[PDB]
């Protein structure tokens, strides 16, 4: 997840080592070789700002561009299941290949301005 | 100026993301979060 | 009145409160974010202890 | 999970939006239909007011009877594994009769007063 | 201090334990009070 | 996981009972009779004191001895990945045989002074 009400979505700040940062994420983990996964991480915001965000995660074996499409829907009935009026939502995802091991991961870190 | 801000709750959100290759899960787990750029901190997992 | 738990070790919650819910979902978070609001709390940050 | 010592058992209180709140729970998805899923979450209080509480959750496949039934034995045991004179157990269970996809949870949210 | 100044942790302890248990989260309890961890709320990092 | 710059490594402190504690651990249960169970933690602390430690956690179905080694080793090779000097690593571990129904658990609490 839940976006605080007021708060800011802004690129990653230089966080101090060793914080406890509150994250909402999303990861998979494989050792298949050649196969490709995913994560996702999404944001709804609200029309009314008195109201929170909403913060959807996602992860599994298929291409960045599905996993977010899955994040966003997720999203909106996030949304929808509230009743609330939705503003937008912002998204990012990640794939990756497997060699021998490898590991997908999306998040929304809370942290201070 | 607020003061004693971080005892409140936190007011920004920001996406990252990464991947990467690992000799063991967690070690991948660590690359990945070292590739978001987010590798350093102690993830406190919200639900 | 807000506080980070996280942060304010020094602060200890003074209260507990039972909750419980269920719900159906087009997916398994979205099935899990609809129990939390039938539970009464599911727009709030829940830190999970072990 | 535990109930810090002296502190209070309260219903829900109004919480602001995009809160930290601490909180223990049992939950369980399935995706069977007309399968029953149940969550419970149990709170052992102590004779010992200078002791803490023993929160545990329990969460399965069956009834709501079963579920909350089992998560007080739990509490119970985890009083006698500590040696401690339990005064009573709070307890509360949910169940849910799934019809394509569904989740039961039961918690104990941690606040302040 | 008259004025609460925001920190991160200093401090790292090791523990360890294990239990037997009539449940899977009785044993992880017992272990937990074997470690000397077994009455605080452990937020678990990742 | 991480430990903070200048943190100290020290002997478990006095905790309030409830105290909602930072902890990075590792665990494995099991009820197959007279297996043998493990988990370990591993923190590895750097030459130059400005940076953070890598705290590693493991568990499986194996020796102390075996989940020690592997921690450290998973500790030496996140220094490696950093590209981090290292002056030395702090581990423990512990093994349990399964009885009826086990558990063996590593942590490192993080806490302050
Ligand atoms: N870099 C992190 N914060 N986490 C990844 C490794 C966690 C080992 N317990
Ligand atoms: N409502 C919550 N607090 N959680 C469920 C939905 C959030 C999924 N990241
Ligand atoms: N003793 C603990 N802190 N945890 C284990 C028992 C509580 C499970 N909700």
């Amino acid at each position: 997840x839940i976006m605080p009400p007021e708060a800011e979505i802004v690129p990653l700040p230089k966080l101090p080592m060793g914080a406890l940062v509150p994250t909402a994420y999303g990861y998979i983990i494989s050792d298949v070789p050649g196969e490709t996964i995913s994560a996702a991480i999404s944001v709804a915001i609200p029309k009314d700002k008195s109201l929170c965000g909403l913060i959807m995660q996602y992860e599994g074996k298929c291409s960045k561009k599905e996993a977010e499409k899955t994040v966003r829907e997720m999203a909106k009935i996030g949304f929808e299941m509230r009743g609330w009026e939705l503003d937008r939502i912002e998204s990012i995802a990640v794939e990756h290949t497997v060699e021998k091991l490898g590991c997908a991961f999306a998040a929304a870190a809370l942290w201070y301005k | 100026n607020p003061l004693h801000a971080y005892f409140k709750l936190p007011n920004t959100v920001s996406l990252v993301a990464g991947s990467s290759e690992g000799e063991t899960p967690l070690n991948a787990f660590d690359g990945a979060l070292l590739n978001a750029g987010i590798g350093n901190v102690n993830l406190i997992r919200i639900s």
